[PDB]
């Protein structure tokens, strides 16, 4: 026999472990593949694709779910009012998880790249009205006027001009990937806020409703990458399945 | 000749890191799109913000979905005790449903159609974690092939079935099987009935069952005439291998039930996202 | 050795990968090293045009007129077709009908209002009983089709809301679990296969199947948002892990249209806000003759 | 010595693992091969083999086997009647069991291909007659008569002209491949019935018998194969040989 | 290394296999990769011509003449053949006596009834003790032949049956086992080689051997149905593990005459209706010459 | 009446489309019907009983004690092959020690 | 295709039957169906008829 | 018997020996004997700096 | 299988044997590097100081 | 939904103003005589 020495390592089973293990039925052949449309290869594909973003995820939605899924505008009586804000960490608990690129991020452990929210204004026809999106990058809470989150990243929308519009959020960090922030060490790697703001107001005629709802649509960017593959802690094997 | 009535736009592309980012200055309605198409923004940093040149190097192999899936999961774990109400018999036949375990099935369930090979590994102690000098056999029981009735049964021949003989002291059994279905594609959702006639109430456990993915029986025993004086606790870890994917679909979010169907608990639908008390804090 | 048997899971697809093998069959291959192909082209922009809102779309003796439109999806960026010989696995000569099965088809209207929960019906159960189409569909075993959906709904100025309108494939239906989630119940035939007058979703939320309606549009879809536009148009093609199938026993897939953004208007104005269903078959195919079967 | 490390499967015995082991006698040589007639390399040249089907399979007949090797055929009172019907499923329990191609698939998981099934008149030489025998696919029951039967795919037959007659069952399925039927699940992969019935009448003159018999032969055609091997449940070791 | 030996059971065929090894011999390679010959022209059809009613064979001083012939069956796609010197061993010139030996001797008739079970005749028992063909059986140690068998029954238009006329070789007989199976009986001399008499099957269905007569099929056969023919023919090559070996000891196969489609006919036709059986040796070869010896 | 298999195919009796069939035939080859190990022998060496209190035990070799195994080789009348033999041994309840 | 219509009985005594074309086919497999969905129709036919007896019975029918 | 299993920032951490986390679908786990030698493996450069 | 035999040393886990174990994330890719001053390659290179 | 199976146009307002309805020339005659009740209620042209 030929001189061999067991190394650590030996026995072990690695689940990762990308080997060659003996087949079972020899001469044995698949059926044929045919062609199938939706052929997919790589999980960015998927990232890549707008799903709705749960903005409006209030504790007094729980019982009516649907309402999560778009939030309201209607007539100010002041001016430069806060309409919505909420963080732009997408594999964060919050807005994002609703998202098929937030429950897909969650599935590892860092991320990098720019991502792009669209909001739909679902109002009549005969609305208008300019708003201030903007993106604050870390180190800011939440601007307290329309006047301070303006300094930051920012786009002015009008409906009457378009019933969507996309705001960009560009990859401004420190490290070249982050891993998922939460509160504590890792608040390190938040993205930032993005908050909606009255730019003029919503205006409307008589005839038609004060009050119409936006649905947010968001997703990753070209250049978005995630690394390091992990379990989801979405999901829970709570009692056993029969 | 007499008569004159009777005479895909996407492809692929190879993209090993991440697009980069090239610089823009102070200047065509690329900023405001028209998402009532179905379309989703191609719209970029470049568009809405000034920007610098940036050579991303980021590499997208990690997401390929091979490397998602080819990662050995537990899809059984079987229990053969020997005081109890289980199988004091020494051996266990056990029909081949990988569901019952939602880390794996949720995975797979991103997609409605998967074909692949896979790497099967069979773990095996006693219920403690100890180990003991006992010989077992697996065996792969397919559609038709006649199911072991005891220890003793002339089953264990095995003259056409695969199986395998291994010590609970020696490593894992590991094994490779090819892509089995007499379809082309194995299917996690099949919205339809395995047979014809009428469908009442009484056989609406048919819904959903589709035999194309119904791949057998897998057997063991202790190698015996005898009892084995040992309890055996088998964990079963899959390994997906060369594998393609068709539909991508939404990801389940609500507490798997049972192995067959995608029934919630009706009365406590979770909320995909977590909740906060106004729309304006965070 | 290192030469071997053809019998891998993915040896039929334009992606290649580097393995190691000692054995004479190829499934026991490692998985190797993965390229890196991707197709983000076919989800994200599986539009028409890679004035858009006038248009006339005719197929068979019948043609829609649409103006109010949003552009129309192709699914996963593909184009019905008759089923390729290399694919097919059926041995008897198809019969291809044409104009009297790949034409307009215009079901039962559903009235939308403030708080409806959302509509479905599934493919091909709602044209089984429908026309040359049903009658082919009934005297043959096998079916493959591919299918242009027309959703329309108009509504003034004045009215607002949004209609998501998609496509699942496979579109499986769970049941609540008696509730407490311990009773094993099954939806019957009647929810699974509802027919041509379509089904109401009861938890629109969970698509009545434990999914989140908000990551539907990662299906073939289509927004009607009464400012924008009244009516959706998405072509379908065939999908199943078989060339033909049961028109009776498998549905492919089955449409929603969901009230994303809830109808609103001022009383007053017109209150019957009606939705109607229009499809075509496209490049419908039928093979394994027989008598008229129903189910 | 070498580096190496043991993985997963180390010590199994797979019994369809095609190795290597150790020669018992070195230098041995085998007694040299000489001609014989009749060398077959595939199962499949036996399955394209006429062996007969067991159509007659009545609980009556077990005592008087050689009763089921054939089924009559009389002069008809009434036009159009069914002469006899069985399922085309190969793999299943029924007439098919007798056939040399039933009892090969039974070792075999799966099968795809067209199959044919000759008929062959052992009446006298007066008989005269035609019968339409069909191949009703999957869907619909046993035809109730006739002219229900007689909208699948067909052959009619007539004696007087030639003795014997051959229906094909062409491979209709939905899938590739088809798994043994059975009930349940299963009846998915159902190949369909065969039905043969009166076209005219058996009619014969004064001095010949007026009931006569036929013989079914069942084999597969060129399209024909079959994988994924698997024991056969027609054999049992009830006790032990001795 | 890996040069070795030539001792593998599969190396004088024009079928090749793939294989590893690194041991001296041959056998201890793996299987290896299959390649995917195929033959079914010799049991599918082995017929003569791959008016054929109408015929006349001649060999030695006989001959037949047959009109509703239902063609010739060459067993197994093979012509009989006097042995090869590859394929021989015993190194004593044979004696090829042609003419006297290689010709038509017929047997006894056996007479067909509406009840007949069927019949059956070892090869080359039937003949050790007829003509010149059986003297040089018995003078010499070791035989081979081919057979040529012609199966003849007449009957008027009126009549009806079918006799399946099969080979099958290594014919080896069972008993019924004290019929509860708990005896370990066997065939006496006078069963297993019935001589030129034959003898008659008790239980047909199985062969009286444990096995499908609706099986037979699967060997060189040909029918006899009254209303087509009234002969059938059957050339018979050489087969066993051995090229030569004795006429007494070992009958390398054997004739079944079997009514699968009984007898019948109307009271007033004819009712004896005869079988007969002429065999002729083809090419038979004798060697180890000594004295005579019956058994 | 012959002793032939119809010749007649699907073209013959019914209008057919072209179908690119690619079954493979390769797992019906012999070989692979029968490369798969099988067992042919039980041999038990007990200590307290009639069997062999021995410690020895001699058997003929007749491998037709086993249906499973006999049945597929009893399909063909004469077979030419090499073999690979496989010993599992352990204690009559699966036990192993170190004998 | 091949469409089977109900048989007849022959008898020493019988007058002789007919059957209108496409009248037939209206109310049989998809054949009726196209039938009745279309205003127009247009086709050709394949007509056989058959009728055995031995060589024993006599008769001739006029096929028209 | 034993397992060692790699719990990322953010994959969900076993509460106990019966923890679903150890089905570990997509964690990185190895399996062996404290009796075999000594498991071992090979580790990137993981910090996302 | 391959005729092989186990030589002393069999088993052993020395502390500086550099060898080739099993990589626990499979097409994993570390963040990339970037220029940072100061970087060291031998000791030698700080004793001289 | 019976009318829906034969020739037809889905006509929308807000869209155009107007909207044009073919009656394709569809008879078993080359040319039609002028159609009433009785026999010549052959020549009908159909409904809209
Ligand atoms: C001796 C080794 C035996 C190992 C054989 C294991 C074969 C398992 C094949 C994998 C089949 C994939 C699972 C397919 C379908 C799902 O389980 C269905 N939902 C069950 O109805
Ligand atoms: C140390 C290893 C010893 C292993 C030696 C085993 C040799 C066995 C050779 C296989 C012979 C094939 C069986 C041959 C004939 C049948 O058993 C007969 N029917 C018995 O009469
Ligand atoms: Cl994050
Ligand atoms: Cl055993
Ligand atoms: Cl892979
Ligand atoms: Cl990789
Ligand atoms: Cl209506
Ligand atoms: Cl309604
Ligand atoms: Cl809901
Ligand atoms: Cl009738
Ligand atoms: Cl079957
Ligand atoms: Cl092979
Ligand atoms: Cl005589
Ligand atoms: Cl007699
Ligand atoms: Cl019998
Ligand atoms: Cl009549
Ligand atoms: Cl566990
Ligand atoms: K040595
Ligand atoms: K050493
Ligand atoms: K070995």
């Amino acid at each position: 026999g030929i001189p061999t020495e067991l190394k650590p390592g030996t026995n072990q089973f690695l689940t990762t472990d990308d080997g060659v293990s003996a087949p079972i039925l020899p001469g044995f052949h698949p059926t044929p593949p045919i062609h199938i449309p939706g052929e997919v290869h790589n999980l960015l594909e998927i990232c890549r694709v707008e799903t709705i973003l749960e903005v409006n995820n209030l504790k007094t939605n729980e019982t009516t779910p649907m309402q999560r899924l778009c939030f309201p505008v209607s007539v100010q009586s002041k001016t430069g009012e806060l309409c919505a804000a909420f963080r732009a960490d997408p594999g964060r608990d919050g807005p994002w998880q609703s998202t098929i690129l937030g429950q897909l991020c969650r599935y590892y452990t860092q991320w990098s790249g720019s991502l792009e929210v669209t909001f739909m204004f679902a109002g009549s026809f005969m609305a208008t009205g300019k708003m201030l999106i903007a993106y604050t990058p870390p180190g800011g809470n939440v601007p307290a006027d329309r006047i301070t989150a303006m300094l930051g990243t920012h786009v002015i929308w009008d409906f009457g001009l378009q019933s969507s519009v996309t705001l960009v959020v560009p990859w401004i960090s420190n490290t070249h990937y982050r891993a998922h922030a939460r509160a504590g060490y890792f608040d390190y790697y938040t993205t930032g806020i993005i908050t909606i703001w009255y730019q003029t107001n919503y205006v409307v005629p008589i005839g038609a409703p004060t009050t119409a709802y936006i649905v947010a649509l968001a997703a990753a960017q070209d250049n978005f990458t995630m690394k390091l593959c992990k379990d989801t802690e979405d999901i829970e094997q709570t009692a056993n399945i029969q | 000749d007499p008569i004159a009535d009777m005479i895909s736009l996407t492809a692929l592309q190879v993209l090993p890191t991440a697009a980069n980012t090239e610089a823009s200055s102070h200047r065509v309605v690329p900023a405001l799109q028209a998402a009532e198409t179905g379309a989703s923004s191609n719209a970029s940093d470049k568009n809405l913000i000034e920007t610098r040149c940036v050579l991303n190097h980021h590499s997208t192999q990690e997401t390929a979905i091979g490397n998602f899936f080819s990662r050995a999961g537990l899809v059984s774990i079987i229990t053969m005790p020997t005081t109890g109400t289980q199988n004091t018999d020494g051996y266990v036949n056990w029909d081949i449903d990988l569901m019952g375990y939602a880390q794996l099935r949720r995975k797979c369930e991103l997609f409605t159609y998967m074909r692949f090979d896979a790497e099967f590994t069979f773990v095996v102690a006693k219920p403690n974690g100890e180990l003991v000098p006992q010989l077992l056999q697996y065996m792969y029981v397919p559609p038709g092939a006649p199911k072991p009735t005891s220890r003793d049964s002339f089953a264990w021949q095995t003259a056409t079935n695969p199986s395998v003989f291994v010590k609970m002291t020696d490593p894992p059994a590991q094994v490779s099987v090819p892509f089995m279905s007499p379809a082309s594609a194995y299917q996690w959702f099949y919205d339809g009935y395995p047979t014809f006639g009428e469908h009442l109430q009484a056989n609406d456990l048919d819904y959903g069952q589709c035999p194309n993915n119904m791949m057998g029986t897998f057997s063991i025993r202790t190698v015996g005439i005898e009892k084995s004086p040992h309890s055996i606790t088998l964990r079963v870890y899959m390994r997906i291998k060369h594998v393609r994917a068709w539909i991508p679909r939404p990801l389940r979010n609500q507490p798997y039930l049972f192995k067959t169907n995608p029934n919630y608990k009706g009365n406590d639908i979770k909320c995909t996202s977590t909740s906060r008390d106004k729309i304006t804090t965070l | 050795g290192s030469h071997e048997n053809s019998n891998s899971a993915s040896e039929g697809s334009t992606i290649n990968y580097t393995t190691i093998n000692y054995y004479k069959d190829a499934y026991a291959a490692s998985a190797g090293r993965q390229d890196m192909s991707q197709d983000p082209k076919k989800f994200t922009d599986p539009v028409m045009d890679v004035s858009d809102r006038v248009a006339q779309l005719t197929i068979g003796n019948s043609t829609i007129t649409t103006q109010e439109a949003a552009n129309i999806v192709i699914a996963y960026g593909e184009w019905p077709e008759y089923c390729p010989d290399t694919d097919a696995t059926a041995v008897d000569k198809p019969t291809r009908p044409d104009v009297s099965v790949n034409r307009f088809f215009t079901l039962d209207t559903k009235s939308w209002a403030k708080d409806s929960k959302g509509w479905y019906w599934k493919f091909p159960d709602v044209l089984t009983e429908v026309g040359v189409f049903g009658q082919n569909a009934q005297f043959h075993y096998l079916y493959r089709s591919g299918f242009c959906v027309h959703v329309q709904c108009n509504a003034s100025k004045f009215h607002q809301g949004a209609l998501l309108v998609a496509v699942l494939p496979e579109y499986v239906l769970g049941t609540i679990a008696g509730g407490t989630g311990n009773e094993n119940s099954h939806p019957p035939y009647a929810t699974t296969q509802p027919g041509q007058v379509g089904a109401v979703l009861t938890h629109p939320y969970v698509l009545d199947a434990g999914i989140p309606l908000s990551q539907l549009t990662v299906c073939p879809h289509q927004w009607i948002n009464l400012r924008t536009n009244n009516c959706a148009t998405i072509i379908v093609p065939y999908m199943n892990t078989v060339p033909f199938d049961s028109a009776l026993n498998h549905c492919n897939f089955g449409l929603l249209v969901i009230p994303v953004v809830p109808l609103d208007f001022n009383t007053g104005a017109t209150s019957e806000i009606p939705i109607t269903v229009t499809i075509a078959p496209m490049c419908a195919e039928f093979a394994g003759l027989r008598q008229a079967v129903k189910q």
